[PDB]
């Protein structure tokens, strides 16, 4: 046994679709059959560092959460300038509680809380996010792909000719 | 004094399982340490012992329909890692983020008449390839086979050795011949003692064995 | 009877700490079982018949005059269920321990057992019991707003009757929180 | 004697003919008198580890075997981005099978097993490979250039003027 | 507090003989170990040591047409490492790859009469450029020589020295002279005693000595 | 004779091992020599005369039945070779065992005795005995796919004949597995 601790499986990284001259950063802000999120939607409550890698223009910059957003380009809380063509970066955990979490029914839109937080450029393409160290705890339901047709499953594989 | 720049010549890629790491910034932080919270665990394996599973039917009902009769063939369904049999299933969907896999697999066994009832059953394992499957408990007994009855226990538990071609295998089935991987693998009995409606539950997990080599997504991302 | 099965641990714990512990302590005297109302549960219903029900209920005890004191809390939470019948009866039914129960779909049902649970027939069990220690967010937590937990059960067998038995059951549980802290 | 033990003989590379927008990767893909393949067509059983080596545009990207092909581009299984001109990365033994070979008689197409895997990218030009500390186990019958002038052999050979 | 950039002018090469590495990535993964497996070997010339090889003639025919009667001369071939005489030759494509070579070279007979039969044979090297193959045991004799009989051995193994230039020499011949590397090195034999058809064959194979230096492709790869 | 010569090694080897080997035993029973026809042999065939035998054949045996019963199976393999003669012969034919055996071609024949082997001339031998230790893709094998091994003989010196001797010879040989591990 030397796989599925997490240690070792969640330490990739996933696209995510949107982006706006400012963004929100969350996980679950990733798509929910990405390999990534799986697992991490397969739990109740994980924790981790946090490691991103943004490809863009212009001034990258962030803020760790529960700030004031609109005091974000004056400044400059931390950062550091411009260079093409990759740019790697880490936060360290800032969320005011001592753990995450993937949904919290209260009276089913996500809490405001859990919130790696957002950055702000003035052009943004492409985003790379990375999980460190993490572990999970109370592992939740989980789906495979359905079934369709009679026998098992089928699906194409590759072969050299 | 400059040490010899004995600089690269293209290697360096950014690129997906890298180990190399990063500076923090608004570093130097602590958090309360998590420890003593409940819900730990490390491995999908071992999360997937202590947890057993369900199947299905084409009746889409999860339990076995259980007749009660002279009929002697039970019902007989089969185990890939991927198929109609064991789709909802807490293995697949983290197997099927996998291509190789090995060790043996789990079942389970969940009575359903008033304990009173006599009882007689066979779990019994067919090779992928008997070109036939067995019609009598004995001659089915060739293969692999064993016993229980309602006395003494209701649960139980069940493993196929991890026969195979190689040490491994492919999670995902080939569209490129016929035979099936394992079988038929299922089950016999002998007379039925009294019941006006049985019922039967199977499962399936993570034991010693269960294994895995690794990983690809195949889904459409 | 099987006996009690734990979730996740099973041990005595921590019981007098910091400051709002030293200002929340163990009122023991919060405590005190009581009965729900389950669901029916007849020849009828087929299977994935869903039956959930959030916590906790309103309740005229102590605890339930805190819980509408409306401040930061935290507690324990102490299951025993069952239902009564006789050795003529068939099925299986499902007890289970939810945290951050959301609504379920067809497929997904399949998946239950992963939560701690027993099993629910005639023959082996009469008493379900089972306890889940404390968890959340913040180290303590404010219910109205939010519900760490459920207690919900849902077909696992379609029930057998004959002429013995009797043609209807009701269910019962045992709710009642404990290690209370405030 | 200080050669013809592989562990120097086979850490070279050598060029493949074909590519395509994906593309199979074998030992057998390999020219069949390249000084590379001949000692390993000269033998009946090799393993080793592997290095490969691309010169290409887009994103390189990489499977192992045992593989839904059909899921590359997507999610991105691991892999580093784009960077100009050369790029090297080396892969580990994915193989179902304790060893490799090189042919395998059952009633002369080769198995659908021996696989290093395949590549894909939106543009591929050259390619290089490299085997480590490999091995090789029954060696297999070798030839030689054919004989067909009367006297020995006879050859150009380079000298200064 | 930088350390000194000593950058690198001009070195690092994307090269072919390099010992440099790179960096797993899927990475971290056992293997059985694969000790115990039968086949092992390391050295091209230490299995070219155990096994012997072939000949061939203009016939095609592997053997030696061995004629039994007054004639003295038995049939002159040549070993180079690339000659008519020795193509389908284990060494030589092994050779082919490679430019440098040293050290003595070996070859084999077994003889094909019944035993009862007497025989005599002569075993003789020449160096190249001797100007005149000899025509008589004993002048032939002046070079190099040996003997054996059928009697108390079929078998035999036979060296030449590795008469050189230079402790070294060229695998591939030249098209620039004449005079042949090594000569005509071939057998001779006394009174034949009695067959009707005799028969011989001839190997060659590493030894204590067969040594190369290193390598490159010859081929229209 | 010229007594054993082994293929690769000399050496008693593991029997008993994990759970396949504890499922799949050494059945010893499963061991019985036989015979094979291999060939005909007289002043016709020049040389080149290649003439091969893949294994194993069908064969009325304990191992025979098994090696239809179509599973993981694993097997070893003593080779005993002979041709009786008289001291009149005269010539030189080759018997080899090859691993993963290929059609070759003509250039190639020079080289067979690469492979283990020993030489068949009246003189010298009277009883090849050869034997192989297992090898294949995976830890056992499932034949009716594929063929780990084939055992060939062909020319290796034109055959030869007085009035004394047989114009005529055939060639058996001796095939039956060893070390058996189902």
């Amino acid at each position: 046994r030397h796989h599925t601790d997490v240690g070792f499986i969640m330490d990739r990284f996933v696209k995510i679709n949107s982006l706006s001259p400012t963004h929100v950063i969350d996980l679950m802000q990733t798509h929910k059959h990405g390999i990534v999120g799986a697992l991490l939607r397969a739990a109740t409550y994980y924790f981790s560092d946090l490691e991103i890698v943004v490809r863009h223009d212009g001034n990258l910059t962030w803020v760790p959460n529960g700030a004031p957003e609109a005091a974000l380009s004056n400044t400059s809380n931390p950062t550091a300038y411009n260079k093409a063509p990759f740019t790697r970066l880490a936060l360290p955990y800032t969320a005011p509680h001592r753990v995450l979490a993937t949904v919290y029914d209260g009276t089913t839109q996500l809490p405001a809380s859990f919130n790696y937080g957002a950055i702000q450029a003035q052009a943004i393409h492409e985003l790379l996010v990375r999980m460190k160290r993490a572990e999970l705890y109370c592992p939740r339901p989980l789906l495979a792909i359905k079934v369709t047709s009679q026998d098992r499953y089928k699906q194409k594989i590759i072969a050299p000719a | 004094g400059i040490f010899p720049v004995a600089c690269a010549d293209g290697y360096g890629g950014l690129v997906t399982t890298d180990p190399k790491t990063a500076d923090p910034v608004y570093g130097k932080v602590y958090n309360p340490p998590k420890t003593n919270y409940p819900g730990r665990f490390t491995n999908l394996l071992d999360v997937a012992e202590a947890c057993p599973t369900f199947l299905r039917f084409d009746d889409g009902k999860p339990y076995v329909v259980t007749r009660a009769d002279d009929t002697r063939l039970l019902a007989k369904f089969d185990v890939s890692l991927a198929a109609k049999h064991m789709s909802n299933t807490y293995l697949s969907g983290i197997a099927q983020y996998y291509t190789q896999y090995s060790g043996t697999i789990n079942l389970h066994f969940m009575f359903t008449g008033s304990t009173d009832s006599k009882a007689r059953y066979m779990v019994a394992y067919i090779p992928p390839g008997v070109e036939t499957p067995p019609d009598t408990p004995e001659e089915a007994a060739h293969c692999i086979h064993a016993e229980w009855d309602t006395g003494l226990n209701s649960k139980f538990t069940f493993s196929i050795p991890y026969v195979s071609a190689a040490d491994y295998a492919y999670t995902a089935s080939d569209t490129a011949e016929t035979t099936n991987v394992q079988g038929w693998v299922c089950v016999y009995q002998i007379t039925h003692g009294k019941a006006e409606n049985d019922t039967l539950l199977v499962s399936a997990s993570a034991g010693k064995d269960f294994e895995l080599r690794l990983p690809i997504d195949p889904r459409t991302q | 009877s099987v006996g009690v099965t734990y979730g996740y641990s099973t041990e005595e714990d921590h019981v007098a700490g910091p400051n709002t512990s030293g200002l929340e302590t163990r009122v023991v005297q919060a405590e005190r079982f009581f009965k729900k109302f389950l669901f029916d549960w007849t020849t009828d219903k087929p299977f994935g018949y869903l039956t959930k029900l959030e916590l906790p209920t309103d309740h005229h005890g102590v605890f339930g005059h805190l819980v509408d004191s409306y401040a930061y809390m935290r507690n324990g939470w102490d299951v025993e269920v069952s239902a009564v019948g006789n050795q003529f009866n068939g099925g299986c039914l499902l007890v289970a321990m939810v945290p951050e129960w959301k609504a379920f779909d067809t497929r997904e049902k399949y998946q239950l057992t992963l939560f701690p649970h027993q099993f629910i027939s005639p023959r082996t069990n009469m008493t379900a019991h089972i306890t889940v220690p404390y968890l959340g967010v913040n180290r303590y937590d404010q219910y109205k707003k939010h519900k760490p937990w459920t207690l919900v059960v849902m077909v696992l067998s379609p029930l057998t009757v004959s002429n013995t038995a009797a043609p209807q059951i009701k269910v019962y549980a045992n709710i009642a929180p404990t290690y209370v802290h405030v």
